[PDB]
Formats: C-alpha cells, sequence, structure tokens
RNA sequence: UUAGUUGGGCACUCUAAAGUGACUGCCGGUGCAAGCCGGAGGAAGGUGGGGAUGACGUCAAAUCAUCAUGCCCCUUAUGACCUGGGCUACACACGUGCUACAAUGGAUGGUACAAAGGGUCGCGAAGCCGCGAGGUGGAGCCAAUCCCAUAAAACCAUUCUCAGUUCGGAUUGUAGGCUGCAACUCGCCUACAUGAAGCCGGAAUCGCUAGUAAUCGUGGAUCAGCAUGCCACGGUGAAUACGU
RNA sequence: GCGAAGAACCUUACCAGGUCUUGACAUCCUUUGACCACUCUGGAGACAGAGCUUUCCCGGGACAAAGUGACAGGUGGU
C-alpha cells in the first residue's frame, strides 16, 4: 500500500527505470499496480535574442517534466525491503 | 559607476523596498528570471552549451 | 495571385427553405463573427415579407435577383498612361456578389427602426421594382451606358 | 460513436427508440436554445431513413455552443454508419464521417495575433 | 496614509515643531493641527522655499506648496 | 416643474436626473422615497406626489445652492497656495496626469499650429 | 447522495510511451517524359495546416550601456557614501495602441458552453462585517485531488423609441480601500456628484488568402505594490482573386 | 508600445546640497583574534560619542578587525 511518484525530464530515461521497479515488484509481489501516466507540465522562456533593439526577434525555450507513479495493492514484508536498495539514473525522482 | 553598485544589491539595506534583484555572473539590472537568477543573456548563452539540464530549444 | 484562377466555396444550405441565397446575404450580413444576430434577423424579415406580401418568402426574396443583378460593370482600363472607364459585362461573381451587396450596403436607406424589417422592407421594395436597390442597379448601368 | 470538431468533443450511444436526441442528461431543446442550429444534427439521421427510429444519448465537453453541434452531428454519424455497413454509402458521402481538421492557430512571436502584424510607416 | 487607520509625520519635524525658523529638510510631512503659527522650510531639490503654516493648509503633505519644475512661459 | 423644466414626456426616475444633483443613484432612491413607481410618467405624476418629492429632495442638496460649494472649494485651493490651485488657473490637469501630449479636456481645443 | 458523492469497474473519454496511416498510390484525358486537368477510396490529396532549422555573402549596418578586449584620459576625482530632486516639464509636430460617436444598441433581472498556465514560506476556501474597493477567519494543497477561478461575447423576458440622448465617457469636488519607513511632485482601485469632444473622419495611408482578418475574454514573465504594452490560450467567424 | 520581462524611494548612469581617501568593493603582508549584532544623544541620513561586549576550532586551519603602500576604481572616449 505505498505510492512512488516519477518525474524525470526525459521520457526515456524514467520509463525505462520504471520499467526496472515495475519488474522487481511483480517477484517481490504478484499484485502490482504498473505504470501509469499523467499529464506533462510545459513551460516556455521566451528571452529576447538580440544584445540591444530589434524586439521583434527572440527564441523560445521550454521544460518538460514527464510523470508517472507507480503503488501497490496488497504488499508484503519484501516491499518495505526490496524497495530501498536500488538506485536509479540521476535524473529520476523518487518518493515513497 | 558600476561594480560598485553590485556590493549595493548584495548588502541588506535598511529596507525592504529597496532591494531589488540582479543577474547572478554579471550585475545586469534588468530581466532576470528568478528561477534561474541569470538575466537575459546569460541565460540563452548557458542554454545553448547546455549547463541548464532540462531546458531544450522548442519547437513546439 | 499571379497564377491562374481560384474558385470559391460560400455554400452551406441553411435551415428553413434550404438554399444558398438564403445562406448567402445571410452571411453578407454579419459583422465581427455575429452570424446569431443575423440569422434571427435574416428570417423575421422573411417573416414580414411572407405577411404582408402574402406570397411565399422564398419567391418573394428571389423575385427582387432580376431586378438586383448588374448586367454591366464600368472597368478601369489602362489606357494612354492613366485609368479610363471601360464598360465590361459581369460575369456570375461579380452579379450574385454585387447583387446582395447592393441590398446590405443599401440597409441605410429603408429608413425603419430596426434591422428585421428594414432588410424586410428592402426586398419587397426592389420586389416591386423600385426602391433604392433596383435604382442603384438602373445607376451603375446608367454610368455604364455613358461609354 | 464518437466525434470532435474544434476543442469540443461529443461520445454518442445510439439505441432503438422514440426519437427524443437527449444530451448531457437534460432535454436537447432546453439545452441549445436556436432549434434552428439542431436541425442539422439530424442530417446523419435524414440521410439514412433513420430519422425517429432511435432515441440519442449524448455526452458533452468543451469547446462551444456551436462547437459541439459539428461535433454531435459527426458523433452520431459514425455510430448510425456502425450500426448497418448499408449506411456508409451514403454517409461516407455527405461529409459526415469526415472530421474537420480546422482548429485555432498558435501566436507567433512578433506579430500581433497568429497571421496579423504590427502597422506599417515608411517615412 | 489615505487609509482612515493612520497619520504620520516624518521622525521628527513634530518633535522639532513641538519645542519650537524651521528648516526640516526633505518633504512629505502633511502638516496636522498642531503646527500652525510656525513657518517650516520644505526643500526643493535645492534652495529651502518658505511657506508658513496657516490654520486653512491643515492636513496637506508639506511639499505641495513648493513648486519643482520652473516653467516661465514657453 | 420641480427647481427647474424637468422633461415632461420621460419617466420619474429618468426625468428627475434633470438637477445638477440628482443623478442615478441618487435618483433612484429619492424617487423611491417619494414611494411613486420609478416607471411612472413624469408628464402624469401625482398631483399627491410632486408635493412628496420637495420633502426628500429639500434634505439632500441641488443645483444652485451646492455648486456654490463646488467653486468654494476649488476656489480655496488657489488661495491657499497648494500646487493643486497652480493647475487651475493656468489650465493643466490637477492629477498626475502628463501634459507632455493628449491632455485637452482642459487646455481648451487643439490650439493653431504655432 | 444535495451533489461522481460511496462500494465497484477501466467499457467509453482522456492522459502518454511504442506503432499504422498519404506516397501522384489507383483510374480517365494529355504529355515522349517531367508533369498538368478530373474521379474513387480514405479522418486527411497533391510539400494536409503550423513551428524549429537561415548557404556564399551585403550594409565600415546596431551595440565599448550585458560580459571581454587594443589604445588614450581621470586616479584627494571623470572614483565613493546619503538625503531631496529630475528621469512623468509643455505654447507645438510625428509613430504605435485604448474608448466611442448608438436600435446588429443601452439599462434591469435570469441564465449556458472553454483552452492553456501558476502555487511553500506560496495559493489562500466557507462563514462574518460591509452598496463599496476590502478587512477578519483559516478549510484543502508540495497538487489530473485543493486553491488562483463565477470568462465574457451568445441567449431568454420588460423598459427605452432615433435626442450630444436612458450613447459616450474625459475633467473636476468630496468621501474611501490596498502595499509600502513613505502614494505632495508621481501608484492602482471604489461610491456619490460633475458631466466635456464625438453624430463614422480631407488629400493620403495600413493589415490580412481561412479558423485567416474582426471581435469578446483568460493566464504567465518582471513583480512589497503598479500594463490599454509584451509573451501565450481559447469562444463567435466572414468577403473577393478576371488578371500582371 | 524601441534596450526597459515593472522610473514614488531603490533601480539611476543626471542635478543641488552634505561627506571619504589603500578607498564601498579584490590579491600581497604584519599586530590582534572568530568579527558582529544591541541601547542612549545628535543630526536629513551619510556618520560621530559612550557601554556589555563577538565565550574560534584542530604549532597549524577557515573568517574577521586595525596598520603604509602594489594597487584598486571608472555605465569616462574611440
Ligand atoms: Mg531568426
Ligand atoms: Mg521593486
Ligand atoms: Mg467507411
Ligand atoms: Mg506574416
Ligand atoms: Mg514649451
Ligand atoms: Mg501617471
Ligand atoms: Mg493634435
Ligand atoms: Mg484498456
Ligand atoms: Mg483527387
Ligand atoms: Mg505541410
Ligand atoms: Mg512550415
Ligand atoms: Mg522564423
Ligand atoms: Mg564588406
Ligand atoms: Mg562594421
Ligand atoms: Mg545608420
Ligand atoms: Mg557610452
Ligand atoms: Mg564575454
Ligand atoms: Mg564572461
Ligand atoms: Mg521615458
Ligand atoms: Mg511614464
Ligand atoms: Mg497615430
Ligand atoms: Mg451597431
Ligand atoms: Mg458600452
Ligand atoms: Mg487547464
Ligand atoms: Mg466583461
Ligand atoms: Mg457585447
Ligand atoms: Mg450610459
Ligand atoms: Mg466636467
Ligand atoms: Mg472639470
Ligand atoms: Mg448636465
Ligand atoms: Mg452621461
Ligand atoms: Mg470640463
Ligand atoms: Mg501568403
Ligand atoms: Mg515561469
Ligand atoms: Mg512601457
Ligand atoms: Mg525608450
Ligand atoms: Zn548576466
Amino acid at each position: 500500500k505505498i505510492r512512488i511518484r516519477l518525474k524525470a525530464y526525459d521520457h526515456r530515461i524514467l520509463d525505462q527505470s520504471a520499467e526496472k521497479i515495475v519488474e522487481t515488484a511483480k517477484r517481490s509481489g504478484a499484485s502490482v499496480s504498473g505504470p501509469i501516466p499523467l499529464p506533462t507540465e510545459k513551460s516556455i522562456y521566451t528571452v529576447l535574442r538580440a544584445v540591444h533593439k530589434y524586439k521583434d526577434s527572440r527564441e523560445q525555450f521550454e521544460m518538460r517534466t514527464h510523470k508517472r507513479l507507480i503503488d501497490i495493492v496488497n504488499p508484503t514484508p519484501q516491499t518495505v525491503d526490496s524497495l530501498m536498495r536500488l538506485d536509479l539514473p540521476s535524473g529520476v525522482d523518487i518518493e515513497i | 559607476a558600476k561594480k560598485s553598485m553590485i556590493a549595493k544589491q548584495k548588502r541588506t539595506p535598511k529596507y525592504a523596498v529597496q532591494a531589488y534583484t540582479r543577474c547572478e555572473r554579471c550585475g545586469r539590472p534588468h530581466s532576470v528570471i528568478r528561477k534561474f537568477k541569470l538575466c537575459r543573456i546569460c541565460f540563452r548563452e548557458l542554454a545553448y552549451k547546455g549547463q541548464i539540464p532540462g531546458v531544450k530549444k522548442a519547437s513546439w | 495571385p499571379r497564377k491562374g484562377p481560384v474558385a470559391k466555396r460560400d455554400v452551406l444550405p441553411d435551415p428553413i427553405y434550404n438554399s444558398k441565397l438564403v445562406t448567402r446575404l445571410i452571411n453578407k450580413m454579419m459583422v465581427d463573427g455575429k452570424r446569431g444576430k443575423s440569422q434571427a434577423i435574416l428570417y423575421s424579415a422573411f417573416d414580414i415579407i411572407a405577411q404582408e406580401t402574402g406570397k411565399d418568402p422564398m419567391e418573394v426574396f428571389e423575385q427582387a435577383m432580376k431586378n438586383i443583378m448588374p448586367l454591366l460593370e464600368v472597368k478601369a482600363r489602362r489606357v494612354g498612361g492613366a485609368n479610363y472607364q471601360v464598360p465590361i459585362e459581369v460575369r456570375a461573381d461579380r452579379r450574385s456578389t454585387l447583387g446582395l451587396r447592393w441590398l446590405v450596403n443599401y440597409a441605410r436607406l429603408r429608413g425603419e427602426k430596426t434591422m428585421e424589417v428594414r432588410v424586410a422592407r428592402e426586398i419587397m421594395d426592389a420586389a416591386n421594382n423600385t426602391g433604392a436597390s433596383v435604382k442603384k442597379r438602373e445607376d451603375t448601368h446608367k454610368m455604364a451606358d455613358a461609354n | 460513436g464518437t466525434g470532435r470538431r474544434k476543442s469540443s468533443v461529443a461520445r454518442v450511444r445510439l439505441v432503438p427508440g422514440d426519437g427524443k436526441i437527449v444530451i448531457n442528461n437534460r432535454d436537447w431543446e432546453d439545452y441549445i436554445p436556436f432549434a434552428a442550429l439542431r436541425e442539422v444534427i439530424k442530417q446523419p439521421l435524414v440521410a439514412t431513413e433513420t430519422l425517429g427510429n432511435y432515441d440519442v444519448l449524448v455526452n458533452v465537453h468543451g469547446g462551444g455552443y456551436t462547437g459541439q453541434a459539428g461535433a454531435i452531428r459527426h458523433g452520431v454519424a459514425r455510430a448510425l454508419l456502425q450500426v448497418a455497413p448499408e449506411y456508409r454509402p451514403a454517409l461516407k458521402s455527405a461529409g459526415l464521417l469526415t472530421r474537420d481538421p480546422r482548429m485555432k492557430e498558435r501566436k507567433k512571436y512578433g506579430l500581433k495575433g497568429a497571421r496579423r502584424a504590427p502597422q506599417f510607416s515608411k517615412r | 496614509r489615505s487609509l482612515k487607520k493612520g497619520p504620520f509625520v516624518d521622525d521628527h519635524l513634530m518633535k522639532k515643531v513641538e519645542a519650537a525658523v524651521i528648516k526640516t529638510w526633505s518633504r512629505r510631512s502633511t502638516i496636522f493641527p498642531t503646527f500652525v503659527g510656525q513657518t517650516i522650510a520644505v526643500y526643493d531639490g535645492r534652495k529651502h522655499v518658505p511657506v508658513y503654516v496657516q490654520e486653512d493648509m491643515v492636513g496637506h503633505k508639506l511639499g505641495e506648496f513648493a513648486p519643482t519644475r520652473t516653467y516661465r512661459g514657453h | 416643474i420641480a427647481g427647474v423644466d424637468v422633461p415632461r414626456e420621460k419617466r420619474i426616475v429618468i426625468s428627475l436626473t434633470y438637477i445638477y444633483g440628482i443623478g442615478k443613484q441618487t435618483a433612484k432612491e429619492v424617487l423611491a422615497e417619494a414611494g411613486v413607481s420609478e416607471d411612472t410618467r413624469t408628464r402624469d405624476l401625482t398631483e399627491e406626489e410632486l408635493g412628496k418629492i420637495r420633502e426628500i429632495l429639500d434634505r439632500i442638496k441641488v443645483e444652485g445652492d451646492l455648486r456654490r460649494e463646488v467653486n468654494l472649494n476649488i476656489k480655496r485651493l488657489i488661495e491657499i497656495g497648494s500646487y493643486r490651485g497652480m493647475r487651475h488657473r493656468r489650465g493643466l490637469p490637477v492629477r498626475g496626469q502628463n501634459t507632455k501630449n493628449n491632455a485637452r479636456t482642459r487646455k481648451g481645443p487643439s490650439k493653431t499650429v504655432a
């Protein structure tokens, strides 16, 4: 009955990492609430190009935050022991 | 009269209102984005090289 | 367009008395996206034009067709390093486009209080071969008659 | 059935019945005042002769009042066709299974609107 | 303060006027009902324009009377 | 009729605005205190009611009396020596409204090009 | 159950990772071929719509006031500290916007449908005091959950009946609210009062080829506070292209 | 409706008045040690004068005060 939330900038790194713990969850327990998507945050920063005048030229950068959460349905003693023993790629967000 | 004033930005004034924000690499007064503390020209010049994570060019 | 011709659309048969001379003059009516304001008016004008005239609203609305459709549009032809008035024969484009423009462009001349009857009076007024919209058509052919 | 247009979506369940075209847990004439725009919704049921044979249930989210009218029309036109494949040979010609692809347009920097621009003066 | 829960003089103009020409330096310190009959000198960006606080001009910000831009015709 | 030539063909609430001091929110109440319905035509106002209005309208201020206070207060500023008075006499906006351009409600018409 | 509220289920939607789909592919005319004119099928047809991406180089084009730098000048002042002030001054001329000159409208009441974003020392609900801007109160939230946040144009009834007006709202007086040590020069907003030009704009000139122009609202960055501007998001939705 | 993605103060580069000199701000050194923060008077504050005062850590170590200079310091010019 836990809940883990994944918040990484690149969808490849997190969705691969979530595909690991979701596998370790099956070994620890059959009852697993697998990875599931949530809407992704986007933000935009419209910084201006020229060092001086010419107000009509800018350049827009963005910064997403892909999200995914994993939970537990009817966990066992293995869940508490076998969860914290993993290190994920630097960028993946862990919060149980 | 420029490098004098960065000390004015840094030191705690006698009224919260006096206190403003300036870029944390080149002390440019205007256009400082608070999530980064960088001015407009610092912010772009690092984004290309790639010091700021997550940020990337946005076609859409 | 500097490359050939193009063909237009102006086609969406209306709900009541389905036609495209009634979804047109209902699109040359609105201002700044006011389809709803015009559509009710363009059906209330039929309501008064179907009572005070008696005949079918559609036939009465199309009765003013041959009385507003232009026949000769004086063209501005470039001759001798200037522009003159060379009359020509208008096509179907400038017939219905001009023709339905003549009414609404002359909706300040019915002199009523509301556009519900003002558009209803003008259609009947031209349907009587009178009024200004038909006179405007006769006025255009007059300047085309000189050349 | 399922039909989109602009930012509005309408999901349609169609079952045989009297013909009351209910919409979003309310009567349709309550939910749409100007009945004259609501007659086109019968085009997916007048082009094929099934006008008052099924009771139309609808669910509505988003867009504007005219915004659903294009989506509910399509949203049923993909269900009456699924009832019997005989309906496709005419519902796929009038322009009903097609999905209107026009949508609003991004606003590009340096321009007041999407395609507009500042006012221009030479000297 | 335009709010009815306040009425402030600078810090000292009231103190110097309390005992007591007067030259209160800056500005901004609207003449309360305890200073009629004690001329002050409110500075003006240059020089000290002399104004005599009467009973009529009570409540107004001290600065108002001394103008700042010299415009003697076009 | 009352004080001045209030419009005849208008309503009660609309026409009673025709004084310098009786407007819309004040009129909607001074017509209410009299008790006459706001839709009552002014040309048919009750003689049992036109005597009632003068009771209320005697309480609040009116054209010829109050308007002296508008000039009295706007003349005290000039003599007091206040900066607001200067901009009254000269013809410039009293508030912080900028006089560099586009401020002509006070400075008469657009003067001749000079 | 007053409410998607509750059990319960991921059916439909929708969110988001991996895939399919459109290429002149097929048919007719034409062409030698490239291609061009039309038809089926398909959600979509001729680079479907739109972004990002800007070759060789031109203007001794802009910036020594973002940062850096060649050389020069000041170096008890052309450096440094504060308080006040100017950056908002006005007899005028020009550029870009906002609001109107009314009946496709105003006033009054009812009432319906969004998209995209922001929130921790931050968003701040309900009730309570208020015409009032607001104040007290502290629920829920490190958020597809709670909050900012009731969107307005539309629509339905009554009134107004073509007047510088039941349009318009500048200008000014009084009386007030917010932040901030402080709103006089010089902030934003509210009530009452006041109520000005304007009755569709001369020669000339500007933008846009479709969800476009026009028009009505919302969010963010900067930000103790202050935007008719800027960057984004949606709702209603047109007119014409013979031709160079 | 241009740099300015916020000119009441601050930002501010400008003016007047009032004040400082190795300097408000860095690196080389020495004598002190962790230096500050706090209250009272005057002033417009910038700053002066009084007091408790800052109890360092492991000969060395970070940070600071005070003493003359090398220097700093220029949003000064092209
Ligand atoms: Mg570019
Ligand atoms: Mg500030
Ligand atoms: Mg099919
Ligand atoms: Mg363009
Ligand atoms: Mg002048
Ligand atoms: Mg101002
Ligand atoms: Mg002018
Ligand atoms: Mg499934
Ligand atoms: Mg084809
Ligand atoms: Mg394309
Ligand atoms: Mg493109
Ligand atoms: Mg581009
Ligand atoms: Mg060259
Ligand atoms: Mg060059
Ligand atoms: Mg040049
Ligand atoms: Mg310079
Ligand atoms: Mg550099
Ligand atoms: Mg650098
Ligand atoms: Mg300026
Ligand atoms: Mg200004
Ligand atoms: Mg102009
Ligand atoms: Mg109109
Ligand atoms: Mg209005
Ligand atoms: Mg959203
Ligand atoms: Mg509104
Ligand atoms: Mg409106
Ligand atoms: Mg009005
Ligand atoms: Mg006035
Ligand atoms: Mg006035
Ligand atoms: Mg008047
Ligand atoms: Mg008025
Ligand atoms: Mg006036
Ligand atoms: Mg084009
Ligand atoms: Mg942001
Ligand atoms: Mg501006
Ligand atoms: Mg400028
Ligand atoms: Zn910088």
